[PDB]
RNA sequence: UAUUGACGACCCCGAUUGGUUCUACUACAGUUUC
């Protein structure tokens, strides 16, 4: 099915910080500095298998955008807003690097900015110049929402919103895994070692136990040796 | 921007607020039919189109009561200065001579694409992410490229004789074309290529409206607004613009039919 | 019976609409000579 990024939940305090520096030798709080390319005889890894970036949009920055929508139904909507309103601690991933744990991104509304009406609504809007208040969609976001989820219920026949597989799968992919398990590539070994051999974890597996890539939603880590 | 694309959008959101009134449906129609709808037909014109319509035979066509002007860009370059980057051949090569060039900045590539900025894109495959086999393609963004103010002639001599000298009847097009006015102020209409696609979106500053021997009830127009919303046209007119529009909107006849 | 041993980048635009509809000749002067 469709390939998702899941977030890298649970990076340690100044994981993105002094950036310059190669941690990736050593656990800070049990996390390599993944993102970085090591250090080889200490000197820069700048083979040309890899790119190297000059700066970075950095975290906590802040976006503001606007989607204009045109005759949207209730289920089409509600599914749109559903994803600018998920709770709390789920992140959409936007961007490169997404492999290394760049670019999520939280989403939410401004509602004192937006302002939608269905077509009736909008009859009354075309039929005068002077000015017409807006409904206050805000009573009905609720219920968009509520239409999606129902008929993903129904028709993905299901006994819960949250129990259908892409629903449960995408929420897990927007979360993070919560076992508290580093994410990086297939190796076989803890640190990332300079020379990168990562396929010899596949052949570890390969000779060895035979691992399939765990289903998404049972958060299930691949063990070091595969073996 | 030529004419002919502001023209088209004007129209395409002129039509979709007179069918939205009606909810008269797009759909079924090809697309001859499909433009063929009222106001906007005395407006925007018809083509010629000959019909026996009672025994009588009768042209369906008239000429646009509307014209507008090619819209060009503030920023210029010498004929060769922009062939030079039609024929630029590495994005990170010879281009950038030539966008440095042309964007006058001949020394300062990172003013150079302050003007005209290269853009990049992929399509990521579903399954396996990365990009789709053959699905890169690069955009020369004129994200700084100003332009000058457009020009829309309205002929109100023209409608004026469609509508057999009736200034009355004036007023259902005069508001139209201000409801049309109102949502290019609100970022409604895009213009240009991929509006959908990270392009096209206007700021307007202010709409000068400047008619000459207009009629003594439609005078109140020559104004200046930068009130998206008309707030700069006095309420008393266009609180008669509403009433004549929503006198239309109650029978939306062809108001050119004496 | 299961060993051997580490390297390496890729995509470079793809699909499509390429004209559609109306007008196709209309008035005449057809012999002139105060
Ligand atoms: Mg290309």
């Amino acid at each position: 099915g469709r390939k998702v990024y899941p977030h890298h939940k649970g990076l340690p305090n100044g994981y993105w910080s002094n950036p310059t520096e190669d941690r990736s030798q050593q656990a800070i709080q049990g996390h390599y500095q993944e993102y970085r390319r090591p250090k080889k005889d200490g000197l820069e890894q700048r083979d040309d298998q890899n790119r190297s970036v000059k700066g970075w949009v950095k975290p906590l920055t802040e976006f503001t955008f606007e989607i204009d929508v045109t005759n949207l139904s209730e289920v089409e909507l509600g599914a749109l807003l559903w994803l600018l309103t998920l709770p709390d601690l789920h992140f959409h991933r936007l961007g490169g690097g997404k492999p290394l744990g760049f670019g999520s991104v939280r989403l939410d509304i401004d509602p004192d900015k937006t302002d939608l009406r269905n077509g009736a609504g909008w009859r009354d809007y075309y039929g005068s110049l002077l000015e017409t208040s807006q409904p206050d969609f805000t009573t009905l976001i609720s219920q968009w929402i509520n239409a999606f989820q129902t008929a993903v219920k129904e028709e993905y026949g299901s006994s819960s919103f949250d129990q259908v597989t892409f629903i449960k799968a995408s929420g897990q992919s927007l979360q993070g895994f919560h076992d508290n398990a580093s994410i990086h590539y297939p190796r076989s070994t803890p640190e990332p070692k300079p020379d990168g051999e990562a396929f010899k974890w596949f052949v570890a597996n390969e000779k060895g136990r035979r691992l399939a890539l765990p289903a998404l939603e049972k958060s299930q880590s691949f063990p070091i040796k595969p073996s | 921007i030529p004419g002919s694309s502001i023209k088209g959008i004007l129209r395409t959101q002129a039509e979709r607020i007179i069918r939205t009134i009606c909810q008269s449906n797009g759909s079924e129609k090809n697309f001859l039919e499909q433009l063929r709808i009222n106001l906007v037909n005395e407006l925007f014109g018809s083509a010629s189109l000959s019909q026996k319509q009672n025994g009588k035979d009768i042209d369906l066509g008239k000429i646009g009561a509307l014209a507008v002007n090619d819209c060009f860009s503030s920023l210029s370059m010498t004929p060769d200065q922009w062939k030079a980057v039609e024929n630029a051949t590495e994005m990170t090569g010879n281009l950038q001579p030539a966008l440095k060039q042309a964007t006058g900045y001949p020394n300062n590539i990172s003013q150079a694409y302050k003007v005209l900025q290269p853009a990049m894109h992929v399509a990521v495959d579903r399954w396996t992410g990365g990009a789709a086999e053959g699905m890169l393609y690069s955009v020369l963004e004129p994200i700084g490229v100003t332009w000058e103010p457009i020009q829309v002639h309205l002929d109100i001599a023209r409608l004026k004789n469609y509508y057999h000298g009736k200034e009355e009847k004036l007023k259902p097009a005069i508001a139209l074309l201000l409801l049309v006015l109102r949502d290019l102020a609100n970022k409604k209409i895009p213009v240009g290529y991929g509006t959908n696609r990270g392009m096209g979106t206007i700021t307007v500053s202010q709409i000068t409206l400047n008619g000459k021997a207009l009629p003594t009830e439609l005078e109140p127009l020559n104004k200046t607004m930068t009130c998206p919303n008309l707030t700069d046209l006095d309420e008393a007119f266009r609180q008669d613009l509403s009433t004549a529009w929503k006198e239309w909107i109650a029978d939306p006849i062809d108001l050119c039919q004496q």
